[PDB]
């Protein structure tokens, strides 16, 4: 039978990651611009916990240098955990999404896209077994669990955008390393 | 023997297979256990429809047409291979300007992506190919694939009627769908 | 009273903040430890990013982590700001803008050109750390308004139906996919059709 070339695998993955990230950004920007003034944004970012996302239980790289030091398997693993951590919490963004003027922004669509991307990363990890010993707190740990509404919605939305950015970014790094020619 | 016509995915989210001519269809998502067609009706006679719940872009499928228990046809493929877009819609054209001689004109052809693309925002890409020719001509003149929904056609002769048709394809995947309705370009005589 | 103008990371690796002149110092803290809201430090480099600025190289820059920054005039706090370096990305402009003729109508009136360029030299698009999209704009040197094309994801693009007699100017600018960027336009390219 035919085997999907790794390149088409990566491209579909990137289409999903990107769409999720774009949806997060657009709804986030939209919420902020209408309900959150700089004042509260600043307060939020320095408030106890608040600026802390549930998904931070997962050790992820924070800069180029560190990201680039991770093996392909770890980067995919990390991205998997990040996706999985949102399968449940998105339900909470339902009210935000219902009032959003963003197409595709719904708890159901967002959930399906997360599920499809999850199958994608799982598919990739099965192909990209490249040295990296399946040992470490990354391979020995699960996704993160979630616990004024406005702020709660705002923090949920602020973290969604951020985690989707990590995913799109992490997958890209692996793409350029594996799929020669997709970047340069 | 009843054989396969084709399987085609219109938007990389679902697909369906059709055959000719008691025929049954069995599939497997060979990442033997065949499961039968989840729907024989939605797509009409001699077809099996696989909605978004049965379609995965990540794994290859295999189907076998079983005429009276016996297998009469078999094929394996990935959804990516059977993608084949719906033709573009709402073809229109604009008159840019006619030369000084009054012999040639420069027009602009415009269209809209098929409705099932706008839905699949970010999932379907699409590059279109426009072809044109004098009504009473045999060959079709072809323009190279573009990602935009507007392109200009230059050097047409005012003293002739032309026809234009365009088809879409997913960016480097699947194959070209079917042509749009032909747009007939008639260039007016200028004073 | 000195105020911050803006901060910016040209390539998601380093960033700098600038303020208006009107002693002034810059103190920052990052959420690299919960006990941060009070463990302030001073601008690691008051010169590199130019006059009235503060520059944070790679060792002082992390993405996805909140940074709080405050400006003091004679020890007194006159301004404060909070952000994430990913939130402040704004790439440099494209390099090597050029154009090739594509088509010429027989009416002698229209020609299609192919405009191409190169991404900012400091953006790491090669190893995937950055992904840019471009906005190309062009117009006749006598038009007040600029025509802008929908976001381009590649480094080349055809603009269609340029009138052969008129002269044109084209500018292009970058943006990290899904950010609040769009840096500065490139140097204007003047197109005089052959």
């Amino acid at each position: 039978f035919p085997t999907i070339p790794l390149s088409r695998l990566f491209d579909n993955a990137m289409l999903r990651a990107h769409r999720l990230h774009q949806l997060a950004f657009d709804t986030y920007q939209e919420f902020e611009e209408a309900y959150i003034p700089k004042e509260q944004k600043y307060s939020f970012l320095q408030n106890p916990q608040t600026s802390l996302c549930f998904s931070e239980s997962i050790p992820t790289p924070s800069n180029r240098e560190e990201t680039q030091q991770k093996s392909n398997l770890e980067l995919l693993r990390i991205s998997l955990l990040l996706i999985q951590s949102w399968l449940e919490p998105v339900q909470f963004l339902r009210s935000v999404f219902a009032n959003s003027l963003v197409y595709g922004a719904s708890d159901s669509n967002v959930y399906d896209l997360l599920k499809d991307l999850e199958e994608g990363i799982q598919t990739l990890m099965g192909r990209l077994e490249d040295g990296s010993p399946r040992t470490g707190q990354i391979f020995k740990q699960t996704y993160s669990k979630f616990d004024d509404a406005l702020l709660k919605n705002y923090g949920l939305l602020y973290c969604f955008r951020k985690d989707m950015d990590k995913v799109e970014t992490f997958l890209r790094i692996v793409q350029c390393r594996s799929v020669e020619g997709s970047c340069g | 023997e009843p054989k396969f016509t084709k399987c085609r995915s219109p938007e990389r989210e679902t697909f369906s297979c059709h055959w000719t001519d008691p025929i049954q269809l069995f599939y497997t998502r060979r990442n033997q256990e065949w499961k039968e067609c989840p729907d024989y009706v939605s797509a009409g006679e001699n077809s099996c429809y696989f909605n978004s719940s049965f379609t995965s872009i990540w794994i290859p499928y295999c189907i076998k047409l079983t005429s009276n228990g016996g297998t009469v046809d078999e094929k394996c493929f990935s959804v990516d291979e059977i993608v084949q877009p719906d033709p573009p819609i709402a073809l229109n054209w604009t008159l840019l300007n006619v030369s000084l001689t009054g012999i040639h004109a420069d027009i602009q052809v415009r269209w809209e992506a098929p409705r099932n693309a706008d839905i699949q925002k970010g999932w379907m890409v699409l590059e279109y190919e426009l072809q044109y020719k004098e009504v009473n001509e045999t060959k079709w003149k072809m323009m190279d694939p573009i990602l935009t929904t507007s392109v200009p056609v230059y050097s047409l002769k005012v003293d002739k009627e032309y026809e234009v048709r365009v088809r879409s394809k997913q960016r480097n995947s699947g194959n070209y769908g079917e042509f749009s309705e032909v747009l007939y370009v008639t260039l007016p005589q200028m004073s």
